[PDB]
């Protein structure tokens, strides 16, 4: 637990890696936030 | 050496706890219980064995955590005066929340003293509503419960004083009395007072009595865990973190039972 | 990530999870409330073709998410477990397992509500669960049960958080601090914990009773047997009235802290501050039945309840005067937390005085369960929850994570959200004062324009929130580039106007809280030697 | 004898606080023992006989006139007490269960369905 | 609120007496200006003496600016005029006539 | 007793998780949750898949 | 491996190496060497005159000037101490961040502080 | 020696612009709903 310098270790993100340039993560967070109202509207009625 | 380790582990009564899976697994157990109950009572599948097993595994996880909370107090130790005071205060606030639960149960029907309302009741005593009243029926057990609590509170005082053969006798007496109490509770399983069809006045009393039948089970579970521990003799007459909990519980439950017996029995009759 | 985060046992490492869940839940709830306002713009089925049950369910979801799952998890826990152990100076709070089990019991409530909305049953009886409308007589299906377990788990998590707060602050408080020198935010959270402890069990008992009535084929509050829902309304309001204070008081604490640290002058009678807070906390219980004057109680009962309300109002005025004294006769640096604090002191005060005006016993004949009450509480919730959380974030983010934020972006975000909130909530008093009812997707044809201005304001507010999350991203990705350049303020307390700048190098940040004096966030088990005050 | 470079966390010296804490511990133990002893004595003196008298008279009154509930199960629906709107109202529809539209098969509370 | 000027005055001069560097000078001057007590010419002269002891002319400029604008005091000027001229021409710290026309 | 001290000494010597008391119990309980709860929560959304889609559009 | 007396606080190596032997039947063991956990470190100390987590404030009366700055005992690299005037409570609460190499001052109080750790290799 | 003020002169010359500005701010903050009322077809204009 004492092996973390304390710069970016406080957030479950990672600058290193070409998998997500902090864009796919924010896109997914937007998507999951907008999911519940959109799906709630869609399951019984139109958007 | 000694000074540095003393300062680095003195004000730190918290172990470097491993990646304990307890939170996620207990949360998963509660969520599974909730959704399974919702699906079973009114849903698509009415299977009962699987949800029973879900409740069983939730109780196993709870028992595992509850035995750890006292095993790590003695097997691992690493405790100071401050953490003992904190644990005792936590047990006190827990029993205070239980007392608040009991007070809410009492106030569910105790606010109708002089009949301030007009209809749908507002008549103390409820003349005309005379089914098999759950009042004065278990008082034969309440009096023996008072006697048992009185005779075991000082026995547990002598326990915490000496933790000796006298303590063993007190524990055996407590086991006998709790066994008698669970037996007389289960004897009134189905037909205790009546069922709920019309005129809900004693039905609330029956529900209030029924929903509290788990605290005695918890007390018996803790007593059995301590019995097993002292059979293993891990716990001496030292860091008795469970003996203090059981003595405070038996010193508060008698008080709350006395408060329960003050009214609701001879009031209005 | 699972080895340390999903299996976490550290208060600092879990406060950030608290924050992440708070921000995600807020973004989702703001989107769904955006929808709710969007079908309210014009009469008819502009976007919701029939199915008013969906509209009711969305309203319930909005209310429950903001109340129990958004901000109470945010300021109570997230700020509490990141400041209180940190301000005390103890290395770790007692039993972090308590914090972990409190946190991890949240998300399944979210999934059970989302599936309860998903199923055709739905929970469309308001966020209040008054019987018999939530029983099998009216609403079947699992929606009611899922909501009940959600509130049960949230209550359990809140109780665990309060337990940890109490044990840490009372059992192993640092030696230097004593009863007569304890800071203000911790006093606020302590009183909050007391009220939470005295409020949770009655809700748990009553809602368990409703669940048992729905299941055990009985009825204690339903008339089906002789019960009366007046008792349940008594119990529910007895829980509810403490809850608003629970969510509002830590806002008082943080606002007092920021105005003290930014005015360069001490507080005005911190003993008076804690006196006001304790009086509010203890006096909150005298109005258990003040929210239902419409029932038809006796005149003496109404008189006593309104006397209790007007007594309750006084300590809030004392606190407001105390803040005015703190701000008076002092230098002010017009930074964004000051903007939030001033918006609070204005709009929260105006809303609270309106509520005090309504607090008349016979005045509920005009406002109760109308749009006036929603204009009432939207004000104070927005000021003491949204703006309080914003102030705390912009007041601690540059240090708790080491990452600054664009000051211009923060200013424009504040202006946008303030004007949006004002233009949204102001007309609803005009809506209510006419006497239009509440909880209806379709309304008569009188106040279309006010709903329209409310809707455009809602769009303004959501644009402000999008800008806020963009600010979050920019802070998380461009912090080191922002610190070096002139894009942000790096010293909140400017030097006194006598003191040279070279000497100011060794006087960087000195205030009345230790966490500002720390370096960049160290290892979780910091504070090898506990802090001592001479 | 673990090493210590300068000081083994000596802290405050062995002052008079040691015997004060000892006196506090023995005072607490003596108070507990004395209160237990006096409570036992006053219980066996007066409290236990009074509790026994209450128990025996409660048993007597329960067996005297409180046993009339045994025959309440079989009662004609023609001499009901002068009750009021507390009962005889619509109830929850029965979907789960088998025994007399209730969980517990105790058809004794009322004769109206 | 019925507080004597003499005690805190004497504290200011006595703290100025053992001014080792400019830190105590700065803190004492800030505390003096913190009260509503408009500084007396004597305490300002002692402060300038301490500043000359520590050899930092900017302290003198800053304190002169503070005297010019510390409190409204119903916009009194000639008091400011004398309180500045006596301490300017007592020994000589020529600083006001340069920042103003710049 | 005669096993407390030896047990503590061995545990201190072998600083390992699982606390050594119930390894078989842990290995028994670990797969059960995944087998049972996952397979009982999957129907909750799998069955209403055909039920879902009730538009109820009116005009 | 076996029971350890630990009668003295200067002979204990390993916080868990001491469990504290008790008694099964007979009389209660004395509260000297039968406690599991580090609790004996404080209970035996206060039994013989050693306290834990002293709450004594520093020398508030002394201003701690250049000649005789006050001395704080903390073996850590950094420290969290401060001043509240010569009496208990005089000014607004304030405290400093002393370091191993340089010093820190109390600003309005003028109380110059110093960090004094025990010698380490 | 009572130099200058005469509180009234400076007090008025400071407050009156401030009071006028504050009243104008309130006038705008209450005229924007009035602006909406005018611009909207309240009277079919
Ligand atoms: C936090 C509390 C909170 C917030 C933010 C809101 C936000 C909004 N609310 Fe709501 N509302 C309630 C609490 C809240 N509400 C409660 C408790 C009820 C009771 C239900 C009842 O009466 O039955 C209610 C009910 C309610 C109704 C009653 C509907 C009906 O009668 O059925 C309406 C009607 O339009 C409404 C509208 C809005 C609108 C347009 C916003 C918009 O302002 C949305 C935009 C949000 C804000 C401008 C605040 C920002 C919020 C954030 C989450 C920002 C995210 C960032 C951070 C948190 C860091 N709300
Ligand atoms: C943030 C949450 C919050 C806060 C802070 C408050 C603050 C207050 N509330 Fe409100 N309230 C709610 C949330 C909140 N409320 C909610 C959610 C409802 C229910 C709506 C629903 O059911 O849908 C509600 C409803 C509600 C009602 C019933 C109306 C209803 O039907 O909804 C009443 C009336 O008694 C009331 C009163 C008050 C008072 C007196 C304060 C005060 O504490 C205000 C504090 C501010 C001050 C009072 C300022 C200080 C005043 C002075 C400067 C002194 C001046 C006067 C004197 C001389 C003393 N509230
Ligand atoms: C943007 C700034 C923040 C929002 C302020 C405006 C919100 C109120 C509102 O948008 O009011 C809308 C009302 C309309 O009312 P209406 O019923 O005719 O709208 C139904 C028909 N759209 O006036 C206006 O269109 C004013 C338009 C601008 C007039 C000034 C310029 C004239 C040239
Ligand atoms: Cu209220």
């Amino acid at each position: 637990v004492h092996f973390k310098d304390g710069v970016y270790e406080n957030i479950p993100f990672k600058v290193k890696g070409r998998k997500t340039p902090y864009a796919l993560s924010h896109f997914g967070f937007f998507a999951i936030g907008f999911a519940v109202p959109f799906v709630a509207c869609y399951v019984q009625l139109k958007k | 050496m000694t000074h540095l380790e003393r300062s680095r582990h003195q004000q730190h009564p918290f172990h470097m706890v491993m990646p304990s899976p307890w939170p996620i697994v207990v949360s998963f157990a509660l969520l599974s219980l909730a959704l399974s109950t919702a699906l079973t009572m009114h849903g698509y599948i009415g299977n009962m064995n699987m949800v029973y097993l879900a409740l069983f595994v939730l109780l196993t996880s709870s028992i595992l955590w509850f035995r750890d909370i006292v095993a790590e107090a003695t097997y691992l130790g690493d405790h100071t005066m401050a953490v003992r005071k904190g644990i005792n205060l936590g047990f006190l606030m827990f029993v205070l929340s239980e007392v608040l639960i009991f007070a809410g149960l009492f106030w569910a029907y105790f606010h109708s003293a002089m009949s301030p309302d007009v209809t749908l009741g507002a008549c103390w005593p409820p003349v005309g509503i005379e089914a098999v009243q759950p009042t004065e029926l278990p008082l034969l057990n309440t009096i023996i419960l008072l006697s048992s609590g009185a005779t075991v509170t000082y026995s547990h005082h002598a326990l915490i004083a000496g933790n000796r053969n006298k303590a063993l006798s007190g524990l055996l007496i407590t086991f006998w009395l709790i066994v008698i109490f669970v037996t007389c509770q289960y004897i009134e399983y189905t037909n205790a007072a009546f069922t709920i069809s019309d005129g809900v006045y004693g039905s609330v009393f029956y529900a209030g009595t029924g929903l509290h039948f788990l605290h005695m089970v918890m007390l018996a579970a803790m007593l059995g865990v301590n019995y097993w521990r002292m059979r293993n003799y891990h716990l001496t007459a030292g860091h008795h973190v469970g003996y203090e909990t059981t003595i405070i519980y038996t010193h508060v439950l008698d008080v709350i039972w006395l408060f329960l017996y003050v009214v609701f029995y001879w009031w209005g009759v | 990530m699972v080895q340390r985060w999903l299996y976490s046992t550290n208060a600092k490492d879990i406060a950030v999870l608290y924050f992440m869940l708070a921000i995600f839940s807020g973004m989702a709830g703001t989107a769904m409330s955006l929808i709710i306002r969007l079908e309210l713009a014009a009469p008819g089925s502009q976007y919701l073709h029939g199915n008013s049950q969906l509209f009711n369910v969305l309203v319930v979801g909005h209310a429950v998410l903001m109340i129990f799952f958004l901000v109470m998890p945010a300021l109570i826990g997230g700020f509490g477990n990141y400041l209180l152990p940190l301000m005390i100076g103890a290395t770790d709070t007692a039993f972090p397992r308590i914090n972990n089990i409190a946190f991890w019991v949240l998300p399944m409530g979210l999934v059970c509500l989302v599936t309860s909305t998903l199923v055709e049953s739905g929970a469309g009886t308001g966020w209040t669960v008054y019987p018999p409308l939530s029983s099998i007589q009216a609403h079947s299906g699992p929606s009611v049960d899922l909501a009940i377990f959600a509130l049960h788990l949230t209550s359990i998590s809140s109780l665990l958080g309060a337990i940890n707060f109490i044990v840490t602050t009372l059992n192993m408080r640092t030696n230097g601090m004593t009863m007569h020198k304890l800071p203000l935010f911790v006093w606020s959270i302590f009183i909050t914990a007391f009220l939470l402890l005295l409020s949770l069990p009655v809700l748990s008992a009553g809602i368990t009773m409703l669940l048992l009535d729905r299941n055990f084929n009985t009825s204690f509050f339903e008339v089906s047997g002789g019960g009366d829902p007046i008792l349940y309304e008594h119990l529910f309001w007895f829980f509810g009235h403490p809850e608003v204070y629970i969510l509002i008081i830590p806002g008082f604490g943080i606002i007092s802290h920021v105005v003290s640290t930014y005015s360069k002058k001490p507080v005005f009678g911190e003993i008076s501050m804690v006196y006001a807070m304790a009086s509010i906390g203890l006096l909150g219980f005298l109005v258990w039945s003040h929210h239902m004057y419409i029932v038809g109680l006796d005149a003496d009962t109404r008189a006593y309840f309104t006397s209790a309300t007007m007594i309750i109002a006084i300590p809030t005025g004392i606190k407001i005067f105390s803040w005015l004294a703190t701000i008076h006769g002092g230098s002010i640096r017009l930074a964004t937390p000051m903007l939030y604090a001033i918006a609070f002191l204005f709009l929260f005060t105006m809303g609270g005085l309106t509520g005090v005006a309504l607090a008349n016993a016979s005045l509920d004949v005009a406002f109760h369960d109308t749009y006036y009450v929603v204009g009432h509480f939207h004000y104070v919730l927005s000021m003491g929850a949204i703006f309080s959380l914003f102030a705390g974030y912009y007041y601690w983010s540059p240090q708790i994570l080491g990452l600054n934020y664009n000051e211009k972006l923060a200013q424009i975000q504040f202006w946008l959200i303030f004007i949006g909130a004002n233009v949204i909530f102001f007309p609803m008093h005009f809506l209510g004062i006419n006497g239009m009812p509440r909880r209806i997707p379709d309304y008569p044809d009188a106040f279309a324009g006010w709903n329209y201005v409310a809707s455009i304001g809602s769009f303004i507010a959501t644009l402000s929130l999008f800008l806020f999350i963009y600010i979050l991203y920019d802070q998380l990705v461009n912090g080191l580039n922002n610190k070096v350049n002139n894009k942000s303020v790096i010293y909140n307390k400017a030097p006194d106007f006598v003191e040279s700048n070279t000497i100011f190098n060794l006087n960087t940040v000195k205030s009345s809280s230790i966490e500002f004096l720390l370096t960049s966030p160290p290892a979780v088990h910091s504070f090898n030697t506990p802090a001592v005050q001479s | 004898l673990p090493p210590n470079a300068l000081k083994p966390a000596f802290g405050p010296p062995d002052k008079v606080a040691a015997q004060k804490f000892k006196e506090s511990l023995m005072a607490t133990e003596k108070h507990a023992k004395d209160t237990s002893n006096m409570w036992v004595k006053i219980s066996v003196w007066v409290a236990l006989p009074a509790i026994a008298l209450t128990a025996v008279n409660t048993y007597f009154v329960e067996k005297e006139h409180a046993e009339h509930r045994e025959h309440l199960k079989h009662v004609p629906d023609s001499e009901w007490p002068r009750d009021y709107e507390f009962m005889n109202i619509r109830s929850k529809p029965f979907f789960w269960g088998d025994g007399d539209k209730t969980l517990f098969w105790n058809p004794v509370v009322n004769r109206h369905i | 609120d019925e507080e004597t000027f003499e005690e805190f005055t004497a504290r200011y001069e006595k703290e100025f007496d053992e001014a080792y560097d400019l830190f105590e000078v700065q803190r004492v001057l800030n505390n003096c200006f913190s009260y509503d007590l408009v500084p007396a010419p004597a305490v300002i002269e002692k402060a300038l003496r301490a500043a000359r002891r520590v050899n930092d002319l900017p302290t003198a400029i800053r304190v002169f600016e503070a005297l010019k604008y510390k409190v409204e005091n119903e916009d009194q000027y000639k008091a400011y005029l004398d309180e500045l001229k006596d301490v300017r021409q007592e020994l000589g710290v020529p600083l006001k006539e340069e920042l103003f026309p710049s | 007793a005669n096993k407390v001290i030896q047990l503590q000494k061995i545990f201190q010597s072998s600083t390992k998780p699982l606390w050594w008391r119930h390894p078989r119990s842990a290995l028994y309980l670990y797969p059960f949750y995944a087998i049972f709860a996952v397979a009982v929560v999957t129907p909750l959304l799998y069955i209403p898949n055909a039920i879902r889609g009730i538009k109820a559009k009116k005009a | 491996p076996v029971v350890k007396t630990a009668q003295n606080l200067a002979e204990v190596n390993g916080p868990e190496t001491l469990i504290g032997p008790g008694a099964k039947e007979g009389t209660v063991p004395t509260d000297l060497d039968q406690e599991t956990g580090l609790a004996r470190l404080e209970l035996l100390g206060k039994l013989e005159g050693i306290d834990v987590f002293d709450t004594k404030p520093l020398d508030s009366s002394r201003k701690g000037t250049m000649k005789d700055p006050i001395i704080i005992e903390s073996y850590d690299d950094y420290r969290y101490v401060g001043c509240t005037g010569s009496p208990a409570g005089s000014h607004t609460i304030m405290w400093l961040k002393p370091t191993v190499n340089e010093v820190a001052r109390c600003w309005e109080c003028g109380s110059v502080y110093k960090l004094n750790p025990v010698g380490v290799p | 020696g009572r130099i200058g003020e005469s509180w009234v002169i400076t007090e008025g010359r400071r407050l009156i612009p401030e009071i006028f500005q504050w009243s104008a701010v309130l006038s705008v903050c209450l005229g924007w709903p009035g602006a909406v009322y005018f611009f909207s077809k309240a009277r079919k204009a």
